[PDB]
């Protein structure tokens, strides 16, 4: 039972990150404009907290792959979503490759196996 | 921790837990040793060496001397360098990727 | 001296890499627009050296020259106003991270690459004297 | 030189992973090779042939080396570029 629980906690963390990712990308256009337009790293981390995001919202369904200290001023917060300072810091992060095709889907595709883990974890977490 | 230094409980100090925490090793962990600054020139780039101040001296990160530690080597939590995140990301991206 | 040699293939070298991303960082638009519509990047890749790009503001700043590798083949380079890029250099655009973009970053790269220009040339003068 | 694997200066393998445009005086940055068979994500770890045969990249036990200790080449893996550096930046950025 000690290793389920962690299994969700390794779980949710490591999703909380590739949801940031895969509202990144299906904004990207925005996101460059900010970011080419920020004088520094510093700067533009901070307007991508600021200010919230367009969802993904489909595949985003289930309110348990938010980690349990999650602050509740983030996250999706009424078909917005709201970028933690670490998330930001991912998104700064990305190296352009990742912006090719197949490279977008591999994240899509561990972010929807991470949500079906943590889905799982949870019926043996009821059970 | 991902930026936090610890010590080892030898050769160094210090060291700082520069492996994300997202990814699980388990029993080991990717580190970057400390070194007392002094025994540095100022020559020395502070791009791929870059310097810290921890408690009351100066310290040198030996990023050409990164290595994996076991657990079982870790001592105390004895800072935070989180602040200092895109500087060691460079040091280590200048690394591999040379920028 | 094989020291100086040494020092010139060195910044040569170096500033090979950060030529291609001034470039780059001269044109991002259409070459995020080239990247986020290949399927892969090694296709991304391709694309890159496949198609010559401005020397942008950079134009200016390349400009008689000797910051290219003596290793560096004739169908790359500067070559008619346009730069043609290695695989190599491809490689380096497409492993940037996007926080580079920002203002103050985009200056540290044009700094260093001047920077390697200005050594490169005083290393000349030695092979000269 | 990045992605070429060598073997020391005595009687086993390793990919030097390092940037060739950044110099260490004599030192230089490598993976070691485990046989690959032994392993039951393979992106962390990715799996390299060299002749006849496969290994696993020891990602986690990266380490520096003395220059003077390097032998021979005995194979390069630059056609692997993506994924060994995908390798270290999943362990340092975690993606």
């Amino acid at each position: 039972t000690r290793r389920t629980i962690f299994e969700l906690r390794k779980a949710r963390d490591r999703a909380h990150i590739l949801e940031a990712l895969a509202v990144a990308l299906a904004n990207i256009d925005p996101i460059i404009e900010l970011i080419r337009h920020a004088p520094t790293p510093a700067e533009a981390k901070t307007a991508l907290v600021a200010n919230p995001w367009q969802l993904v919202a489909a595949m985003l369904e289930d309110d348990a792959a938010r980690p349990e200290w999650l602050e509740p001023e983030f996250g999706v917060r009424d078909g917005l979503y709201y970028l933690t300072e670490q998330q930001a810091q991912a998104i700064l992060d990305l190296r352009l490759q990742k912006l090719t095709g197949l490279e977008h889907e591999k994240l899509l595709d561990e972010y929807k196996e991470l949500l079906d883990q943590i889905a799982e974890l949870l019926r043996i977490l009821g059970s | 921790m991902q930026f936090k230094v610890y010590t080892y409980k030898s050769r160094y100090r210090l060291f700082v837990d520069v492996q994300s925490d997202i990814i699980d090793t388990p029993g080991r962990r990717m580190v970057i040793p400390l070194a007392s600054a002094r025994l540095l020139s100022d020559k020395v780039s502070r791009e791929l060496y870059p310097v810290v101040h921890i408690g009351d001296e100066s310290w040198r990160m030996m990023t050409t001397d990164m290595a994996s530690v076991p657990v079982s080597v870790i001592g105390e939590e004895v800072a935070d360098l989180s602040h200092r995140e895109n500087d060691i990301k460079n040091a280590i991206n200048l690394m591999f990727w040379g920028i």
